[PDB]
């Protein structure tokens, strides 16, 4: 269906510790594929997925050079916004950027991305129009000024409509059977008794990928989302992603309650219950 | 690839 | 709106210039360029906001600094023949990848063994023919510098104490009088066209003005003949 | 690794005609790619600024082109003035070093946009030294102790001059590659 | 200056069975700023060579890291992971549950 490639950024400022720590990673849906650590014993754009080695030294190169020069950028900002709020410089202070473009199934952009926050709040961001900005505060404006003099949002739209677009085709095309092969969760229901006469049933699905899921606990036809105690998607660790919702049931009962897995790899939802 | 941009604040 | 300071430098080996530049009011990163003929423009340093940001292949003998007023100044120590090229300046507003920089005209530095073969030069007006008032009915004027070295000559034309652009042709690169010596003299001609009737109006004053950049006042002269300091060598003409 | 080229190295054109001037780059994280004038005197004045994504960029007569994968570009000149004579430089701002960009520039291509010459009216006039020279001018630019400019149009007409410090230099005949008498 | 405290998720990669080898994750998010410790315990005490995920943040500028390892889970072994952070006033421990 829809596809996104993604870069993340992160700039945390170590005052009297040396350069600030950058750390930025690239994804392609969920799948990290290069990154780039500034506390490297020889900092250059290491490879995260086995369908991204195949790029040429040239490649390699220029990602490289790219990341060290958003991290000395960075490094200006930091010093730069210190005097926008008037902050002191013995503290520690983030930044933060993410850029990236929407294609859908037909292969075409849906929507492209430019954002910045500094200390966790918004600060900047590129309009969904990719001629436009959105300041946060009046700090920002002033940012937003010299941006729109150095037309910076102009190669941020030919990015948006052109290389970011067409780079992820090619991602996709050669990552075809990872990016565009969706892994079914495997999914099974324990039985939990909390009490002498009250029990817990958990439906768990495990190893799934991509992290988009639902998990939705029915008894006997109608949902009990309101108390259904469901965890947040995690990580397993190979790529693929565990989620699990839980129910209070009544010792009895347990057959009368229904799990309902919904998961894009899945042909319709699947329906189980506990099978004891 | 990566965005080639070098714009500071 | 970059200005750049001196305009030319003729100077022996060995001896150490200064080469000054003031950026654009708005522009807080300053660029140095040279342009040679077996290189072309080439990049020296870059300084952003009082330090140095990039820096090209530079030698050790050529130092730069940028001071809180934003402007920049280049010291080359130790020239030689080779370093003999076109010096420019360039500013930004920023560290900007989307937007450009500006040059300034450029300071153009000659580096020579000694200072005995320098020489200014030597001017004289032409008066038009009257076969071309009857067969062109306008008239052209033509300038002639002969025996100078370097080229660091400006021609300008001047009618009624005013210099004028239309109808001038000026050489674009001096030529050689003897190609076979190896610092030969130089030589520069320029045209004036103007109508037959303005020229035969004796009321009219044409004058040839010819810039000639010499030695500074660092080098020393203790030869009899004149410094061959940076003067204007004129000549003039009535209809 | 980096170092620009641009080829031809000079290119004299009749006015009127369109034009094309090549620029190759290496592999490099580009950042932009302009198109500067050279003019005497006066220093670089920029003419057009090519995004890192963009692929084509206009104004006026002026359309270049920027192929980051080939790692070619191309000026195209529409109506050849002779105002557009200069030496056109291809400058891109490649990454150089550690998180620096260097703006590298080519060789250059010196342009002469020839006028269309009006009237050919061939003609030697010598001209009189004032308080005290041969001039070859209006020649169609077609086909030791003398020493012969060469022919100015751009700095309009044809003008050469010749001078010599020698009494037997005859004014009508200076060498043999409308004459008054 | 926003702060925020972040959920702690403790669990292991592959169904648990006594004597098989596995990894124990110790999934932390919706925290800021990034400058957070987490530390595996086994038996109360620290796991060391435990690695750690690249530093990635969510919509909301919430930053979110996976601390792994290697482990063999037995029937009396109790593992569990301590994260200390700027929002927290002591450091949470949160123990590995079987079915969780
Ligand atoms: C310049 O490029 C064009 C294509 O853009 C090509 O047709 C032409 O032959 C090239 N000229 C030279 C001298 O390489």
């Amino acid at each position: 269906g829809s596809h996104s490639m993604r870069y993340f950024h992160t700039s945390v400022s170590r005052p009297g510790r040396g350069e600030p720590r950058f750390i930025t990673v690239g994804y392609v849906d969920d799948t990290l594929f290069v990154r780039f650590d500034s506390d490297a014993a020889s900092p250059r754009e290491e490879p995260r997925a086995p369908w991204i080695e195949q790029e040429g030294p040239e490649y390699w190169d220029r990602e490289t050079q790219i990341s060290k020069a958003k991290a000395q950028t960075d490094r200006e900002d930091l010093r730069t916004l210190l005097r926008y709020y008037n902050q002191s410089e013995a503290g520690s202070h983030t930044l933060q950027n993410m850029y990236g473009c929407d294609v859908g199934p037909d292969g075409r952009l849906l929507r492209g991305y430019h954002q910045d926050a500094y200390d966790g709040k918004d600060y900047i961001a590129l309009n969904e129009d990719l001629s436009s900005w959105t300041a946060a505060d009046t700090a920002a404006q002033i940012t937003q000024r010299k941006w729109e003099a150095a037309r910076v949002a102009e190669q941020l739209r030919a990015y948006l409509e052109g290389e970011c677009v067409e780079w992820l085709r090619r991602y996709l095309e050669n990552g075809k059977e990872t990016l565009q092969r969706a892994d079914p969760p495997k999914t099974h229901v324990t039985h939990h008794p909390i009490s002498d006469h009250e029990a817990t049933l958990r439906c768990w699905a495990l190893g799934f990928y991509p992290a988009e899921i639902t998990l939705t606990w029915q008894r006997d036809g109608e949902d009990q989302t309101q108390d259904t105690e469901l965890v947040e998607t995690r990580p397993a660790g190979d790529r693929t992603f565990q989620k699990w919702a839980a129910v209070v049931v009544p010792s009895g009962e347990e057959q009368r309650y229904t799990c309902h897995v919904q998961h894009e790899g899945l042909p319709k939802p699947l329906t189980l219950r506990w099978e004891p | 690839t990566r965005l080639a941009l070098i714009a500071p604040k | 709106g970059v200005t750049q300071t001196p305009k030319h430098l003729i100077t022996a080996t060995g001896q150490r210039v200064t080469l000054r530049c003031s950026p654009r009011s708005g522009d807080l990163s300053v660029y140095w360029y040279q342009q040679s003929l077996d290189q072309g423009l080439q990049f020296l340093i870059q300084y952003y906001n009082g330090e140095e940001r990039a820096k090209g292949n530079i030698l050790e003998r050529f130092s730069a600094q940028q001071f809180p007023d934003l402007h920049s100044e280049l010291n080359l120590s130790s020239l030689e023949l080779g370093d003999s090229a076109l010096y420019f300046c360039a500013s930004s507003v920023g560290l900007y990848s989307t937007d450009t920089q500006y040059f300034g005209p450029g300071t153009r530095l000659t580096v020579l063994e000694d200072l005995k073969n320098v020489f200014p030069p030597e001017v004289a007006v032409f008066e038009p023919s009257e076969a071309e008032i009857s067969h062109t009915q306008k008239a052209t004027l033509v300038c002639l510098a002969t025996g100078f070295y370097p080229d660091h000559v400006e021609l300008s034309w001047w009618v009624n104490g005013k210099e004028v652009h239309s109808g001038v042709c000026t050489d674009p690169q001096p030529l050689k009088e003897q190609p076979a010596l190896n610092d030969s003299r130089y030589a520069l001609s320029s045209r004036l066209r103007v109508s037959a009737t303005f020229w035969q109006n004796p009321r009219n004053h044409f004058r040839c003005q010819v810039q000639f950049y010499g030695l500074s006042e660092n080098d020393e002269w203790t030869q009899d003949r004149a410094k061959p300091v940076t003067q204007i060598v004129s000549a003039e003409a009535w209809g | 690794k980096q170092e620009v080229t641009q080829i031809p190295a000079a290119l004299s054109v009749p006015e009127g005609e369109n034009l094309v001037l090549n620029c190759s780059f290496t592999d490099s994280a580009i950042y932009n790619l302009q198109w500067f004038r050279q003019d005497p005197g006066k220093g670089l004045t920029s003419l057009l600024l090519i995004q890192s994504s963009q692929r084509e960029q206009t104004s006026g007569r002026l359309n270049a082109s920027l192929d980051k994968s080939s790692g070619r570009s191309t000026l195209y000149i529409a109506a050849s003035q002779p105002g557009d004579s200069a030496t056109y430089l291809c400058a891109v701002s490649l990454g150089t070093g550690a998180g620096s960009y260097q703006l590298t520039f080519g060789k250059g291509t010196k342009l002469s946009v020839i006028p269309y010459i009006q009237n050919p009216d061939p003609a030697v006039y010598q001209l009189r030294d004032s308080k005290s020279v041969c001039l070859f001018t209006d020649f169609d630019s077609q086909t030791s102790d003398v020493y012969i400019t060469d022919k100015c149009v751009l700095d309009k007409s044809n003008s050469a001059v010749a001078w010599s410090n020698k009494s037997d230099f005859a004014c009508a005949n200076a060498f043999n590659n409308f004459f008054p008498s | 200056m926003i702060q925020r405290t972040p959920k702690i998720q403790v669990y292991s990669r592959h169904p648990a069975e006594n004597g098989k080898s596995n990894f124990l994750n110790c999934y932390v998010s919706g925290f800021h700023p990034s400058d957070i410790e987490v530390d595996l315990l086994k038996n109360g005490e620290r796991i060391e060579k435990v690695e750690h995920s690249d530093l990635s943040f969510s919509k909301d500028w919430s930053f979110y890291l996976l601390y792994y390892t290697e482990f063999t889970p037995t029937e009396k072994d109790e593992y569990a992971c301590r994260v200390n952070h700027v929002t927290l006033s002591q450091p949470k421990i949160v123990k590995w549950d079987r079915d969780m």
